[PDB]
DNA sequence: CGCTCTGCTCCTTCTCCTTCCTCTCGATGGCTATGAGATCAACTAG
RNA sequence: AUCGAGAGGA
DNA sequence: CTAGTTGATCTCATATTTCATTCCTACTCAGGAGAAGGAGCAGAGCG
């Protein structure tokens, strides 16, 4: 119930200026805030403390803080994160990074 | 002159038209005090203007300075920025020659051009009784 | 000593090489870069069994450039010396304080101090080989060493070969 | 000039992987380090003249590699060795498939 | 898995972009050129080109979110954009 | 040299003493860093990375270009607490048998059996802390939950644990029966802890050990860490972290020194605060208690911490936005005569950005030419780099009209033509805001776009000023081109509605234009026809005839509009015969009512900008945009259009 | 052990001597591809033939380990190889103990267990015998 | 603050929506896995307008008088007329849309019937008519067969997933659930017969583009919607907003709390 | 029904906290002692 | 050269 | 291949006579919200 709520929420928000966004893009925010199984606020202390990993979250508010727990915990990252790689600077795995790209030596061999 | 940028006679900068003066004076320092430290600007051996004026003295504790001021022309060129007093505030767009703009049946031609929608959606009346 | 094993090799081909020609182009690119190798975990790479069967399962274009990786399997053939063995070998040099004898693809120096205590240098032979004791070690004589433990280094892998042992003795 | 956060936020969203890449590695910052795969830790000794590398306390002399990451990069981890944080970076992950 | 491939047969812009700009790398590095030239020097319209008869030697690797993939042969994908 | 890889995972934990000691290269023993020149070698010694002109950098050689320091050793003389691990120690020794070893509660407790099940590390040891710690006593024999009678000798101790606080870098505990915790004890405690306690604490067997959150070794960062500085006339002026390190050496030092010489406890007691308070400021030097660390100016010390937390730390000012190179920044100005895709780029930038072409075939003649121009003449290039990456320079040097260039080679070529080039106004608030154009050069300094493009800029020419970022590949060029094309943004997804329109006078104008009592003479349309570069040639027929050839407007208008195009909008008064003239009815790229305006030329969905997107692609709508902009505009400058007071007079 | 395959493959402990005769084979096989692009001096010769024309001659280190091997080995008729391999595999020998054995020279048990210090302590002596006069009646015929 | 919570969510090959951790935030993307840059404001004709009024705008009838069809309206005029056969086919297809008036005016309680989809059918529609300049003066060479034949043909080609499981068929089924029940609105046969005169030539070609038009506005895999979904709400902030500050942050404590009963 | 025990509710502490660019000014970065005497090594010449 | 304070524009 | 004088380097001496102090203007920002810890209380089980 309260998805939908939230939702009917921030679109008066929207509406009060007359500006119009699309449903799609208010529909994924309010899911992500009620995916962990409650209202997760955006905030340092809502969003921030989940399991994704440590350079993802320490980036945002808390830097050392966290960095000291994941030390603690000799927690892992699994270098997944879009902001874990550009720290590493790799292509992240997004857009033209979402897949990879091999020969194909077989038709090669037959192209000649 | 779309948005609030303006055109401007060319020929109206050739004849002066905001021509300004940019003065710019540069301080240098002889050296640090006596202790074991000398420096000197005897041409030693291995912007955009002209020199004004050189003016060499010593502050109280005697150390020599030197104050060069060099002088430049600043033409309007496209993209500098004027504004009326009334707030309405825009860049030179592009400048057209004397005979390529609008003219007068008496002759004149307008040194500046605006756009008219620089009014209605700011609501700058006065600038209109003032032209 | 000698195996059998499958070693995997990521190859790397230049773009300009991604013609018909690259999958033999790549096979001497691995024959020629695999033949005489060393490696601590295997010792020395001898040669490649089942040298057809190439296995390429296709190659990736690094995203910075063009160049394609391939993670190219092979059986090959490898010698791996360990502790406490019976080896026997031959000797390519000799040494006034030991050996520099030749175990297949392995050169094992033959310290003096691992020689039975009866064995002395001999200057005045011809090479200078030991003949003070019945284990006379020279270049054309044959010789039996024990590895007792392997030594690796960036060029290339050594071993100590032990003489003062009831077995292991010259020839 | 600065390439905000803002700003790759944008480059995020046009989905252009391989160019944020290169504003963050090939404008700025490029640099090649070693690495221990033991211990995924800069401490390899590179004696490039003599093509030579070792990691000091795994005395290895196989396992090296060389990772391309920004220099502000290094610079991090070596203040989070300074606070005796470990930050370990190994090139395979534990779960294969 | 070849067999039963759930991945749409429409060449995504994402791919198309990536394919483009690393056959336009491997052309300027004067990778051999599967099509007739016709004086357009440039390498990533000859890129296109080659894209446009399908005579790209590349084959996409889609990765699954469980970490396998399918093998996509430009071949067989479908570009329509 | 050696095998390139790329990350893919990065594990974090606690230095091991041991480990520690083991990757040092050098103890540090001396505060001292000199005597003129030359370095103590118990400090900053060339066993660490090498200042400049010394190729040594501990055996490393390579100069300090491409090879980093190595981190060195100090041997505290007394276990000091970390700073940022206090509150955890906290916890978890409140949670210890105190001198047992063992855990107060064991998996005998239901209590603890639902903790032990927990995944997630840390919330388990968060629920332990918070059952454990009212535990106040580790009693030896626990009374089995299957059978009452029976007990569990368990706790080692047996005694009670007391309460213990939070004292500044010190921690108290009152006793139920009260002293300050010594720092020894906790590592007596710690190596006690049973390998099974750590999982059940959630620290790792051989990455995060407890004893390890206690400091008895220091690694010292190498100078990269913090740089020789020459700020003034040979001055040094060292990084905090020199001279804060150094303060550490002479705690440290005295330290080793009262316990040797007579060993006066109460003395050493206070050195022990100096020697943990030091450590601690330069952990952090931002702490709960008071004391704050003061450089000698006065300047509270940067610690560690100060270079992370916040904006302008190594995080955010450093790594997740970055200062880059290949951009160049000025004032934008419009230009009718210009299409979306293009820009206006001054010579004087395309004269000094540069794009690394390469040589082959296709290009080697193009590029043998702009290396002969040089680095002045705008189409030229700046460099030329030969395979061994000799960079030769042709500004200083006359080898531009010497050079035969090789395949391989790379050109630094100025930016030309069609060369793609990404915008980016400050604040990038949304995708629009940053878009990839074609580059026209122009002989002025400021950049020029076409008009419609404010508008997802959100730019204005009042003095605005804009951003540019060259692509440094001829792959990076393809993702941009093919990806943040201007054209391809033409539909926004924030809202469905095109983001781009016509604006401004051309939509002034273009509502004068297609009136019904518009009427153009035959010389003025031959005109208007050969600025629509679209125009086939035809001359369509004239509307009146006989009397005069008299074009309409909306006839003229329609000559840009493509072919094939088929639009129908109908307000309360369009009856197929609009008295009223509104409304909006084409038919193959022929106008046939309404007038033209923001209702269809506009941003909204159904204008006449949204339809041709879907019908011919956006490649073809970008060009409607300049053809329907150069078409009123001529007309426009040719009837003219202006305001004045009297129009407000009513 | 496992090989790349992703087969559990025990470890391959090839004798000296059947080691030998795998490389001629994988040097025959190397010959064939290249076209269609016994005694110890009998042994000896063929083998710098087909590692001559396997490669260009600058692998001399491993020239020089072929003949030093085919110098030591103990069985080469590739037939009566085939006998010594089920003489210690079939007795459930380690392959690891088994190499040495099919590619060193003993007679006697003790000796062996003299050799191999793992033999020592867990060895049936009497295979060893049985086996030992056997191959070694088969060493002399080489 | 918005854009770090969405920064890493993408939509993955399966068109699911799923953040770093592979968690699942949305099964398809928007619930419909169309991308948001082929959308546009269309009228739903089945919702509104009086139960008669709908009716006589979509029953056809071979046998009786009030729906008749108009013989000159096809080719074959009294051939069709009094068929059974095709018939039960008016019947089917027509209780398909009274179940579709009635579901629709079930999700959309206001009865509003404009809402955002993919493929503005009308200008399809409009353009195929030009397109050969379609002649309104003569009889069709369609025939009721080959219009409700197309219309369900049409349907199980629109394909957003790929999946032959019974699980995602069934999902499959769903999220082309709302387009279809418009499809079907406006392209029934009555309108496609007296409204819109097509000829085969004109309806095949139709059909053709809907299925092309549609799948190139499924949304791509790749795609990084959180962040693009964040700026999008971002851009319209900064143009109540207390209100704003006051959800993003939950902060318990509200400023306006009320209630509205009914 | 008091005793005791425990958890529940309440009531005070106890913390932490914000796009890009351009210029000028200016303070500042800091404290540490004398060379002499004697012996060994380094350079040159026979 | 670095910090700090300031004066702005987009 | 040694010995010559002279630069380089190590060690210490006299050591004066020698620093803790002058506080000080001054004062309001800006508060909100969330975690954490203790304290008291009321009721449930126990004696
Ligand atoms: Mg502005
Ligand atoms: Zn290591
Ligand atoms: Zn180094
Ligand atoms: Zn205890």
């Amino acid at each position: 119930a309260g998805r939908a709520a939230l939702y009917k929420e921030v679109y008066n928000v929207i509406a009060s200026d007359g500006s119009y966004v699309n449903y799609r893009h208010m529909a994924l925010l309010v899911d992500v805030m009620t995916t962990q199984g409650g209202l997760t606020s955006v905030t340092r202390h809502g969003f921030n403390r989940s399991n994704t990993g440590a350079l993802m979250r320490c980036s945002f508010e808390e830097t050392v803080e966290i960095l000291f727990e994941a030390g603690a915990s000799a927690e892992l990252d699994d270098c997944r994160g879009v902001s874990e790689n550009v720290i590493l600077g790799q292509m992240a795995p997004i857009g033209t990074g979402a897949f990879d790209v091999m020969i194909d030596e077989e038709s090669l061999v037959k192209y000649m | 002159n779309q948005e609030d940028s303006m055109i401007m006679n060319q020929s109206s900068i050739d004849r002066g038209l905001f021509r300004s003066l940019f003065f710019r004076s540069y301080m240098d320092q002889e050296k640090k005090y006596g202790m074991s430290i000398t420096e000197t600007f005897e041409k030693p051996q291995r912007e955009n203007g002209i020199v004004d004026q050189v003016l060499v003295t010593t502050n109280q504790d005697g150390l020599k300075f030197v104050k060069v001021r060099v002088r430049t022309t600043k033409i309007p060129q496209i993209g500098d920025k004027f504004a009326s007093r009334h707030g309405q505030k825009g860049t030179i767009g592009i400048t057209y020659r004397r005979e390529d703009m609008p003219f007068t049946a008496e002759g004149i031609v307008p040194d500046l051009i605006i756009n008219p929608h620089a009014i209605p959606s700011r609501m700058t009346v006065a600038h209109l009784i003032e032209c | 000593m000698f195996f059998i094993k499958d070693l995997s090799l990521n190859i790397t081909l230049h773009p300009s090489f991604f013609g018909p020609r690259m999958k033999q182009y790549l096979k001497t690119k691995l024959l020629e870069e695999v033949e005489g190798s060393c490696t601590g975990k295997f010792g020395y790479i001898l040669c490649v069994l089942d040298y057809d069967n190439i296995d390429i399962q296709r190659g990736r274009i690094l995203p910075t450039d063009g160049s394609a990786e391939f993670n190219v399997k092979y059986r090959a053939v490898v010698f791996k010396p360990f502790k406490g063995e019976v080896v026997d070998g031959t000797v390519v040099s000799c040494s006034q304080h030991g050996f520099e004898v030749q175990v297949g693809p392995m050169k094992v120096f033959v310290t003096k101090h691992l020689m039975p205590q009866d064995l002395t240098f001999n200057a005045g032979s011809n090479p200078p080989s030991y003949q003070s004791s019945e284990d006379v070690i020279t270049i054309k004589s044959r010789i039996r060493v024990k590895i007792e433990g392997c030594i690796s280094q960036v060029s290339s892998i050594h071993a100590i070969g032990s003489i003062k042992e009831d077995y292991l003795g010259a020839i | 000039l600065r390439f905000g956060e803002m700003e790759r936020d944008c480059m995020i969203a046009h989905g252009a992987a391989s160019f944020l890449k290169e504003r963050l590695m090939e404008a700025s910052d490029a640099f090649r380090v070693h690495i221990c795969g033991i211990c995924g830790l800069m401490t390899v000794i590179a004696k490039l003249n003599h093509n030579q590398f070792e990691c000091k306390g795994c005395d290895n002399k196989i396992d090296i590699y060389q990772i391309h990451i920004p220099y502000a990069a290094k610079l991090l981890f070596q203040e989070l060795m300074a606070m005796n944080i470990t930050p370990r970076l190994y090139t395979d992950r534990s779960r294969d498939f | 898995p070849k067999d039963q491939r759930a991945t749409t047969p429409y060449m995504t812009k994402y791919e198309r972009a990536r394919i483009l700009g690393t056959r336009a790398l491997q052309i300027s590095m004067n990778a051999p050129v599967f099509v007739d030239l016709e004086g357009e020097t440039d390498p990533l319209r000859i890129a296109m080109k080659e894209l446009a008869e399908k005579k790209i030697p590349l084959v996409i690797r889609r990765y699954l979110p469980d970490g396998s993939f399918e093998d996509w042969s430009v071949e067989e994908l479908i570009v329509d954009l | 040299s050696a095998p390139l890889r790329t990350v893919k995972e990065v594990q974090f934990g606690l230095f091991s003493p041991e480990e520690v000691r083991a990757i040092s290269v050098a103890k540090i023993r001396f505060p001292e860093t000199m005597q003129t020149r030359a370095k103590i070698g118990g400090l900053n010694d060339p066993r660490l990375g090498s200042i400049d002109r010394n190729l040594k950098c501990q055996t490393c050689q390579e100069g300090m270009n491409e090879c980093p320091g190595h981190f060195g050793h100090i041997d505290l003389a007394k276990p000091v607490f970390h700073v940022g691990f206090i509150a955890k120690i906290k916890k978890v020794c409140e949670c210890v048998c105190m001198h047992c070893g063992k855990l107060l509660l064991d998996e005998h407790n239901e209590l603890m059996r639902q903790a032990l099940a927990i995944k997630d590390s840390k919330k388990r040891f968060a629920a332990i802390w918070t059952l454990c710690k009212t535990k106040m006593v580790c009693e030896t024999d626990v009374p089995s939950e299957d059978d009452p009678t029976q007990l569990v000798s368990r706790g080692g101790c047996g005694n009670t644990q007391p309460t213990i606080r939070k004292d500044g870098l010190k921690l108290v505990g009152s006793w139920k029966k009260l002293r300050v915790l010594s720092t020894e004890e906790i590592l007596n405690i710690f190596k006690h802890i049973s390998v099974k306690d750590f999982t059940s604490l959630g620290f790792n067997e051989v990455f995060s050990r407890p004893e390890w959150m206690i400091l008895t070794c220091l690694p010292v960062p190498p100078p990269p860490v913090r740089p020789s500085i020459s700020f003034n006339e040979s001055q040094r002026g060292e990084d905090d972290l020199t001279f804060k390190l150094a303060d550490i050496l002479k705690a440290n030092i005295s330290l080793e020194t009262l316990e040797h010489n007579g060993a006066p406890h109460h003395a050493i007691e206070e050195a022990e605060s100096l020697l943990q308070f030091h450590v601690a400021t330069y952990m952090d030097n931002d702490i709960a208690g008071q004391p704050q660390a003061l450089q000698k100016s006065g300047r509270p010390v940067k610690s560690i911490r100060a270079r992370l937390k916040g904006k302008e730390g190594r995080i955010r000012g450093n790594l997740m936005g970055k200062r880059v190179d290949f951009s160049a920044r000025t004032v934008i100005s419009g230009d009718p005569n210009l299409e979306l895709d293009q820009v206006g780029v001054p010579k004087s930038i395309a004269k000094t950005l540069t794009y690394p072409e390469v040589v082959t075939p296709y290009n080697i003649d193009r590029l043998t030419q702009l290396v002969r121009n040089g680095p002045n003449e705008h189409p030229g290039a700046k460099y030329v780099i030969r395979d061994s990456g000799d960079r030769i320079d042709l500004r200083y040097s006359k080898r531009a009209g010497d050079i035969q260039l090789q395949y391989g080679w790379k050109v630094e070529r100025h930016i030309m033509d069609n060369d793609p080039v990404l915008f980016n106004r400050q604040p990038s608030l949304h995708k629009m805001s940053m878009m990839a154009h074609r580059v026209k050069v122009i002989p002025y300094s400021t950049f020029r776009l076409n008009l419609s493009v404010t508008s997802p800029y959100n730019a204005d020419f009042d003095g605005d000023e804009m951003n540019l970022h060259v692509p440094q590949s001829e792959e990076t060029r393809a993702e941009l081109s093919q990806l943040c094309a201007v054209p391809l943004q033409i539909v926004s997804p924030q809202s469905n509605k095109p983001c781009m329109g016509i604006v401004q006078d051309t939509l002034c104008g273009i509502r004068k234009l297609t009136l019904r009592d518009t009427f153009i003479e035959l010389d003025q349309v031959l005109n208007m026809l050969y600025w629509v570069p679209d125009w086939d040639g035809v001359i369509p027929t004239p509307a009146i005839i006989k009397p005069k050839p008299l074009w309409s407007g909306k006839q003229i208008l329609s000559v840009a509009i493509p072919n094939g195009i088929h639009l129908q909008r109908f307000d309360e008064g369009t009856t197929l015969l609009s008295p009223k003239d509104n409304g909006m009815l084409i038919i193959d790229g022929q106008i046939i009512f309404g007038v033209v305006e923001k209702k269809t030329v506009g941003s909204s969905n159904g204008g006449l900008i949204h339809v041709v997107t879907r019908e011919k692609g956006p490649q073809v709508c970008a060009k409607l945009f300049g053809n329907i902009q150069k078409v009123v505009n001529f007309w426009l400058l040719h009837n003219g259009f202006s305001t004045g007071i009297g129009d407000t007079i009513a | 052990q496992i090989n790349h395959q992703g087969e559990e493959e025990e470890l391959i402990a090839l004798n000296l001597s059947e080691a030998r005769l795998v490389i001629k084979e994988a040097l025959v096989e190397r010959r064939r591809a290249f076209k269609r692009s016994e005694t110890r001096e009998k042994e000896l010769e063929s083998i710098d033939v087909l590692l001559e024309q396997t490669t260009g001659g600058n692998n001399k280190d491993l020239k020089n380990t072929m003949q030093y091997l085919t110098n030591f080995s103990r069985f080469r008729d590739q037939e009566t190889v085939g006998a010594v391999i089920q003489l210690l595999k079939s007795t459930g020998l380690h392959p690891f103990e088994v190499a040495q054995l099919g590619s060193l020279a003993c007679d006697t048990a003790d000796e062996a267990k003299t050799l191999i210090p793992s033999l020592n302590n867990k060895i049936s002596d009497d295979e060893l015998e049985r086996i030992l006069k056997e191959l070694s009646n088969l060493e002399t015929l080489y | 603050r918005l854009v770090k919570a969405l920064e890493d969510i993408m939509v993955h090959y399966d068109n699911t929506t799923r953040n770093s951790l592979g968690n699942v935030i949305q099964f398809i993307y928007g619930e419909d896995g169309m991308d948001a840059a082929h959308i546009e404001k269309q009228s739903l004709d089945t919702i509104g307008g009086s139960d008669a009024a709908f009716e006589k705008r979509y029953r056809v009838d071979l046998l009786n008088t009030d729906h008749t069809l108009d013989p000159s309206l096809l080719e074959s005029g009294s051939e069709i007329l009094g068929d059974l056969k095709l018939q039960v086919l008016l019947d089917e297809e027509y209780k398909q849309l009274v179940k579709d008036r009635k579901f629709l005016r079930e999700v959309f309680v206001d009865g509003e019937a404009n809402w955002p989809l993919p493929v503005n059918i009308r200008r399809i529609i409009q353009n195929a008519q030009q397109t050969f300049h379609i002649d309104h003066t003569k009889p069709s060479d369609l025939t009721i067969k080959d219009i409700v034949l197309g219309v369900k043909d049409l349907q199980e080609n629109l394909l957003v997933l790929r999946g032959k499981n019974e699980i995602i068929q069934n999902a499959q089924r769903d999220a082309v659930t709302l387009f279809c029940c418009l499809l079907r609105s406006r392209l029934a046969t009555r309108r496609v017969l007296q409204e819109y005169r097509l000829t085969k030539q004109a309806f095949d070609w139709v059909l053709s583009n809907i299925e092309a038009q549609f799948l190139r506005s499924v949304v791509h895999p790749g795609e990084m919607v959180g962040v693009l979904a964040a700026q999008s709400i971002g851009e319209p902030a900064t143009q109540g907003v207390p209100r704003l500050k006051e959800i993003l942050n939950v902060a318990k404590n509200m400023k306006t709390p009320s209630l509205t009963v009914y």
